[PDB]
RNA sequence: CUUGAGUCUCGUAGAGGGGGGUAGAAUUCCAGGUGUAGCGGUGAAAUGCGUAGAGAUCUGGAGGAAUACCGGUGGCGAAGGCGGCCCCCUGGACGAAGACUGACGCUCAGGUGCGAAAGCGUGGGGAGCAAACAGGAUUAGAUACCCUGGUAGUCCACGCCGUAAACGAUGUCGACUUGGAGGUUGUGCCGGCGUGGCUUCCGGAGCUAACGCGUUAAGUCGACCGCCUGGGGAGUACGGCCGCAAGGUUAAAACUCAAAUGAAUUGACGGGGGCCCGCACAAGCGGUGGAGCAUGUGGUUUAAUUCGAUGCAACGCGA
């Protein structure tokens, strides 16, 4: 468990943060659960959007098989 | 059955060399509980079975076994109205009670005159796999080869 | 006649018929070999046996060749997904790399239930 | 799922990881989803569904820890 | 007058709405490469596609539609509904500290607006899916289920339609009345202690025909509105209004029945589930059904062919 946003005082996730994002993508680039990384649902949300604007900016990918 | 409460059944060796596998070869020839008139027919046929070979009475008996014993067969299993033929190993005990019974209605169907004649042509043409006995292990290897896709349930 | 020695080997496994095609680097076909053509049908050819034996002859169709080193591309929900991939180990090949590339979409309307 | 068969790996465990590398994405049981079409109806009624069970299954292995069977 | 109602200041969350833009995956089609005999589909097949080179694989392009993962008995909205990412325009809710107005409130027949999908009109678009339709099966038949195709439609703009199991089958507003476990979104203080909004489940008293509801009441009350009066005939006919139509809405009677109905109980049954058993299957051996004869029965005949048993459980049975 352990959101680690609400430990660490964040507002917002910040999509250029790549390296924070991969935490939360699996090998092939699906977001992960927030039953699984324990993520407040709050930040998942925020989480899950930076991930796309990242995507659409081809600094995290969509898939494996691009 | 469903309970399983099942022990196997104590069968005396053959009176002349003692082997329990030429015991369950005469039970499955007999008919009608006339196991003396059976015993004669399989000593007769032995006793030429071996001058015809020379090799003995029992291991001549026994190399016809090796070519009708099968090692695969299948059992039918209903899935979707459409039957599976369903190829399953046979075990070591079956595959002699199996042999044994292919060579016996083998010779029932011939043409020659005595059971004890049309046993002894039998046993032969199964040691040179030219027998109807050799033939039927053939076919069940044939269709279990055939059907080996289906290889579970 | 043309002598390759790196190899992709694509495995087409759908709920009907298992195709296996053996291609170069590039995308260029070498040999291929089908469940159905393998000696199949019906339900026989939907079986993971039957992917084997089809897997068994592309190896037998493109030994022309001399491919030693080879990638596997898996797609399709068949049950022959897997055991195309161990006929061709065992067949002699090197495999390198093990890809799953079923089409996902993120798109078109599938087709009505089947009510049977 | 991209595996890679790294030196001194023999097949049998490569592939397993192949095994554990499709499943953890569960490639194939969208497949199965995807094969036909679900109405929203339906979608939406398996996953209420599905998740009163879930609850259900909690409430029942909850007070069976209190009970005993001898 | 300030407690109901509302205004202002700061912020929070949100698939709320409308307009535009863009992204990636996949499908389909178009062209080309490699390559060879099948592919596809099913319970099984065939129709169908393919030696005029398919399917598989790769490269390039066109196009349309929907936005995997996140994703959650999560959120927003009066309801219908709303899901990639970005911008623009815009609605509401909520919280904390006050300030402000001063009953400005609640409900609402008629009226007005919004209102899934299908459908309709005009003009576009059209990948996938798919009413109608065609063929192949299945079948006693099969105007179906299944398969191969496939047109309206589904998409966009504008206008109509105005209905849904439009459901929480629960009108709106307000007050009061034990608890527990959650989710979501604020916020004061020091992970803990409060305080608000919304929401899910369990349950107490109470209520209920029962099932159940239970601070989000189906409990205790108040205000207003809508509706019901046995089943069928019938939400039908006629009339009026509305609509391009399809039809919507308002809404009977003759006649007919003595019930129709709700909930729960005990069985029985299920081509429901689970767990067991039996010559029930399976594994085997020998039979019957064919022949001749014995014997019983049926039918027919006869003056009479005595009467009775006549699915399993009558028929070498009373005998
Ligand atoms: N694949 C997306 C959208 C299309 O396809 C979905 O499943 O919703
Ligand atoms: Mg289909
Ligand atoms: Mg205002
Ligand atoms: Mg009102
Ligand atoms: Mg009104
Ligand atoms: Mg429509
Ligand atoms: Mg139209
Ligand atoms: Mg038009
Ligand atoms: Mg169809
Ligand atoms: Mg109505
Ligand atoms: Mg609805
Ligand atoms: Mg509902
Ligand atoms: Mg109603
Ligand atoms: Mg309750
Ligand atoms: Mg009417
Ligand atoms: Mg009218
Ligand atoms: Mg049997
Ligand atoms: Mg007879
Ligand atoms: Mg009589
Ligand atoms: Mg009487
Ligand atoms: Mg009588």
């Amino acid at each position: 468990k352990f959101c680690r946003f609400t430990a660490e005082g964040v507002q917002e996730i910040d999509y250029k943060d790549i390296a924070t994002l991969k935490n939360y993508i699996t090998e092939s680039g699906k977001i992960v659960p927030s039953r699984i990384t324990g993520t407040r649902a709050k930040y998942q949300r925020q989480l899950a959007r930076a991930i796309k604007r990242a995507r659409y900016l081809s600094l995290l990918p969509y898939t494996d098989r691009h | 059955p469903r309970r399983r409460v099942i022990g196997q059944r104590k069968i005396l060796p053959d009176p002349k060399f003692g082997s329990e596998l030429l015991a369950k070869f005469v039970n499955i020839l007999m008919v009608d509980g006339k196991k003396s008139t059976a015993e004669s027919i399989v000593y007769s046929a032995l006793e030429t079975l071996a001058q015809r070979s020379g090799k003995s009475e029992l291991e001549a008996f026994e190399v016809a076994l090796e070519n009708v014993r099968p090692t695969v067969e299948v059992k039918s299993r209903r899935v979707g109205g459409s039957t599976y033929q369903v190829p399953v190993e046979v075990r070591p005990v079956r595959r002699n009670a199996l042999a044994m019974r292919w060579i016996v209605e083998a010779a029932r169907k011939r043409g020659d005159k005595s059971m004890a004649l049309r046993l002894a042509n039998e046993l032969s043409d199964a040691a040179e796999n030219k027998g109807t006995a050799v033939k039927k292990r053939e076919d069940v290897h044939r269709m279990a080869e055939a059907n080996k896709a289906f290889a579970h349930y | 006649r043309k002598q390759v020695s790196d190899g992709v080997a694509h495995i087409h496994a759908s709920f009907n018929n298992t195709i296996v095609t053996i291609t170069d680097r590039q995308g260029n076909a070498l040999g291929w070999a089908t469940a159905g053509g393998s000696g199949f049908r019906g339900s026989r050819k939907s079986t993971p046996f039957a992917a084997q034996v089809a897997a068994e002859r592309c190896a037998d169709a493109v030994k022309e060749y001399g491919i030693k080193n080879l990638e596997v591309m898996v797609k399709g929900p068949g049950p022959g997904r897997e055991s195309t991939i161990r006929a061709l180990n065992a067949a002699g090949f090197r495999i390198t790399n093990i890809t799953d590339v079923t089409p996902i979409p993120h798109g078109c309307r599938p087709p009505k239930k089947r009510r049977v | 799922p991209v595996i890679k068969v790294r030196e001194n790996e023999p097949f049998d465990v490569a592939l397993r990881r192949f095994k554990r590398s499709c499943e953890k994405a569960g490639v194939l049981a969208e497949v199965r989803r995807r094969e036909f079409y679900e109405k929203p109806t339906t979608e939406r009624k398996r996953a209420k569904a599905s998740a009163v069970k879930r609850h259900a299954k909690k409430l029942a292995r909850e007070n069976a820890r209190r009970t005993r069977l001898y």
